[PDB]
């Protein structure tokens, strides 16, 4: 039973992920050529999103903040892992018990869906099964950990969790917010994945404070991600994965070299041109650093460039991946803020270009200063046309994502789906076990975000029920009322947050609070989105938690403490673009 | 307490009545706002709705005819009614509800809409 002991869920993720790609793609093709199908895809997409979690525990690849986990000894590192499993097991069991009761009640009173007509107890079997699988995978890893740690450690880990959860039941009533934030910080600091840290924080408040009936959690979990716009996350992630691993990044890098290889520092100008070209393919920063940093960094060092400068320019140059569409943070914002994704995408183009121009100019200045130079080659119209022809598959995707959205032809999630379908086609017919493994990786990666959004929706709901967005809004207005003085305060706050928190985690936590106040003083909701994303993209390359630095440092085996100094000038040039977009809303929103 | 005060209502000639509704209360700002029209001998149907981030959802008949906007500073929702026809002569109710559903029951989410008194919108020929 080894195949079921390890790879039980993976076949379903592969089967489901392919389905929603085909279902949504077929829905789109017939729609354009010229309705119940969306209901089916949304039900399946919920199935893979929660089935894929059990995998993410056995791989132990859950996204989390490990700023102090790394600092802790090995012994304390193990204790942190047993605590994470217990905490994540408390959440998994609770959503299991409520999910069963919810199904039992739904059986008593049947209730069918609009289009499919399925009883609602059928599509909700994801909650009991998936949190049923999740709970066992936790039990396996917990069993393995206790073998690794021992009897003394295990009781230390368990007793610590007992004291952690004791106050919730000891006291009949405790204030909602202190418990909500107090626990969210603890789980975040200890090492629990952010998505889970939110869920347990919300779950703890419901218990002690009774903000919502406990039965709401399961219903919120399924309903919070029952929307079509959110489906653009897995589609874009799949499209990037099937193409990032392809090796077309080398074809772009050759094209970027052709354009900008002649100028002094032309190599570092080629790197930035590549990341910008690959920014219109991948919707992530670290996907861009890894997909390009793997190639350019060893090449730059060999040509003579300092490795640290090669690591720096690649980290910052890759942050453009989230600016130029596609990009996850915009999709996370468009869903969490209920803003227009078709407008956020076009919003970030101009800030993305300005950041690239800013870096290219600085690179030109640095190279000319240090005497660095590019390669020698007789590039001409013949060679340029040859390079364009080679990267054609890479350059075809931006047409689909932009033409579909900007042109008003397709919804953002429809255009995302066509991209993944295209990624598969070029992911096999231009390059089975590897293809099977990639599909698991895309679904595993998407589920890392959707589960975060579901747990955030429960979190955001408890905050709204406590009028937190107004409590913050009144304090800010009273302190100052000027729109400019306000946008400065937000932009600073996000900068401090970006050095400590993940981009997507911060977006979902903060958008529920910041969105109203900035709207009161007349900031466009979309404009605040571009500010938020651009302000968090700079968070990729800001220590200690550099979401892009870590990838580049690994590809170069550098030292972050030393790589941080090299990239500091690059941060400043990005902050210049940040202020320009914030306080000159005309140009960043030229299209949007 | 919340007391919506619809404004701009009244008889119309086909011109636009450019309905406006302003919410008064201790609230800071509504997450959602919308319009419902209850034609005589008919049901309180759905006209239009605008999200906090300015996602506008219209009823099928209203698609492209009525534009809904908002002024977050004044806490006012506008329904720039256009190209009105005798097929549309119903009273109009200004509705506003929160960001998240207030109650859940058997795996579905429900909204508790706060309602304005309404303004007859009469159209002839
Ligand atoms: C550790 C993280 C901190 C603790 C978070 C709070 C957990 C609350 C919880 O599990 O929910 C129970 C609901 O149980 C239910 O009715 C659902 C099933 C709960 C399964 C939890 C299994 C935990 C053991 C695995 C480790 C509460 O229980 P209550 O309704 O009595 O709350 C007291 C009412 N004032
Ligand atoms: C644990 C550390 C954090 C505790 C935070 C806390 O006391 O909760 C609220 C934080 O402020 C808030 O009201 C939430 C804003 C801060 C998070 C963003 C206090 O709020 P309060 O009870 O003084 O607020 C008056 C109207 N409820
Ligand atoms: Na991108």
């Amino acid at each position: 039973l080894g195949w079921l002991d390890a790879n039980f869920e993976k076949p379903f993720l592969v089967a489901g992920m392919l389905a929603i790609i085909f279902i949504i793609t077929f829905q789109t093709l017939y729609r354009y050529i010229g309705v119940w199908t969306e209901e089916m895809a949304r039900f399946i997409f919920i199935w893979i999103s929660y089935l894929a979690v059990p995998v993410a525990i056995k791989n132990r690849s859950s996204i989390r903040v490990d700023i102090i986990f790394d600092r802790l000894p090995v012994r304390f590192q193990n204790i942190s892992w047993i605590i994470v499993d217990v905490c994540f097991l408390t959440l998994a069991a609770t959503v299991l018990w409520q999910s069963l009761d919810l199904i039992k009640m739904q059986l008593t009173y049947p209730q069918t869906s609009p289009a499919l007509q399925l009883p609602y107890y059928i599509p909700y079997l994801v909650l009991p099964v998936s949190f049923g699988l999740m709970a066992v995978r936790l039990l396996q890893d917990l069993a393995g950990q206790v073998r690794i740690c021992g009897a003394a450690d295990t009781v230390i880990g368990l007793i610590l969790c007992a004291v952690l959860a004791a106050p919730l039941f000891i006291a009949d009533y405790i204030d909602p917010l202190p418990v909500l934030f107090g626990y969210f910080a603890l789980f975040l600091v200890v090492g629990v994945p952010i998505a889970i840290g939110l869920g347990l924080a919300a779950l703890a408040t419901i218990v002690a404070a009774g903000s919502l009936p406990i039965d709401y959690v399961a219903q919120i979990a399924f309903t919070s991600i029952d929307s079509f716009p959110i489906m653009a996350i897995p589609f874009f992630i799949a499209a990037g994965v099937f193409m990032g691993a392809g090796g077309l990044s080398r074809r772009l890098l050759n094209l970027a070299d052709e354009m900008l290889g002649a100028l002094p520092g032309g190599m570092a100008l080629a790197t930035i041109g590549t990341c910008m070209f690959f920014a219109a393919i991948s919707g992530s920063g670290p996907a861009t650093v890894a997909a390009i940093g793997s190639l350019t960094i060893p090449a730059m060092v060999e040509r003579g460039y300092c490795k640290y400068f090669s690591a720096a320019i690649v980290a910052a140059a890759g942050a453009i991946g989230v600016m130029i569409p596609p990009s996850n943070p915009f999709v996370v914002y468009g869903v969490s803020a209920q803003a227009s994704i078709g407008k956020l995408f076009m919003g970030g183009i101009v800030p993305g270009l300005l950041t690239g121009l800013a870096l290219m100019a600085y690179s030109y200045w640095y190279s000319k200063k240090r005497g660095w130079k590019g390669e020698v080659r007789d590039r001409n119209l013949k060679t340029f046309m040859h390079a364009v022809w080679e990267a054609k598959w890479a350059l075809m995707v931006p047409v689909i994502v932009l033409g579909g959205i900007y042109g008003g032809i397709m919804t953002p999630t429809e255009a995302a789906a066509l991209a993944a379908f295209y990624g598969l086609i070029i992911g096999c017919f231009v390059h089975c076990g590897s293809f099977y493994d990639c599909v698991v990786e895309a679904a595993g990666t998407s589920a890392m975000v959707i589960v975060l959004m579901s747990m955030a929706t429960i979190f955001g709901n408890i905050m709204t029920i406590e009028e937190v967005p107004t409590t913050i809004a009144q304090a800010m207005l009273g302190l100052t009322t000027d729109k400019i003085a306000i946008l400065l305060m937000i932009n600073v706050l996000l900068l401090i947050i970006g050095t400590f928190m993940e981009a997507l985690a911060a977006i979902v936590i903060l958008t529920p609070i910041l969105l109203p106040i900035v709207l009161k003083v007349g900031v466009d909701p979309v404009h605040f989105g571009i500010i938020m994303v651009v302000n968090l993209a700079i968070g990729f390359v800001t220590p200690p938690v550099g979401v892009n630095l870590f990838v580049a440092s690994g590809v170069a085996n550098a030292k972050i403490e030393q790589l941080s100094k090299v990239v500091l000038p690059l941060i400043a040039l990005m902050l210049a673009v940040l202020l320009i977009t914030t306080y000159v809303p005309a140009i960043p929103m030229f299209f949007a | 307490q919340v007391s919506l005060q619809e404004s701009g209502g009244g008889l119309v000639q086909g011109g636009s009545l450019r309905l406006s509704c302003a919410a008064s209360g201790n609230i800071f700002l509504w997450a959602n706002m919308g319009w419902y029209r209850q034609a005589p001998g008919k049901e309180r149907e759905f006209v239009a709705s605008i999200s906090l981030g300015a996602n506008t959802n219209y009823a099928d008949s209203v698609k492209g005819r009525f534009t809904i906007s908002r002024d977050n500073a004044k806490n006012t929702v506008y329904l720039q009614m256009n190209s009105l026809k005798q097929e549309d002569t119903a009273v109009y109710y200004c509705a506003v509800w929160a960001r998240y559903p207030s109650t859940y029951y058997l795996g579905r989410g429900y909204d508790y809409l706060y309602w304005g008194q309404g303004t007859q919108v009469t159209v002839s020929s």
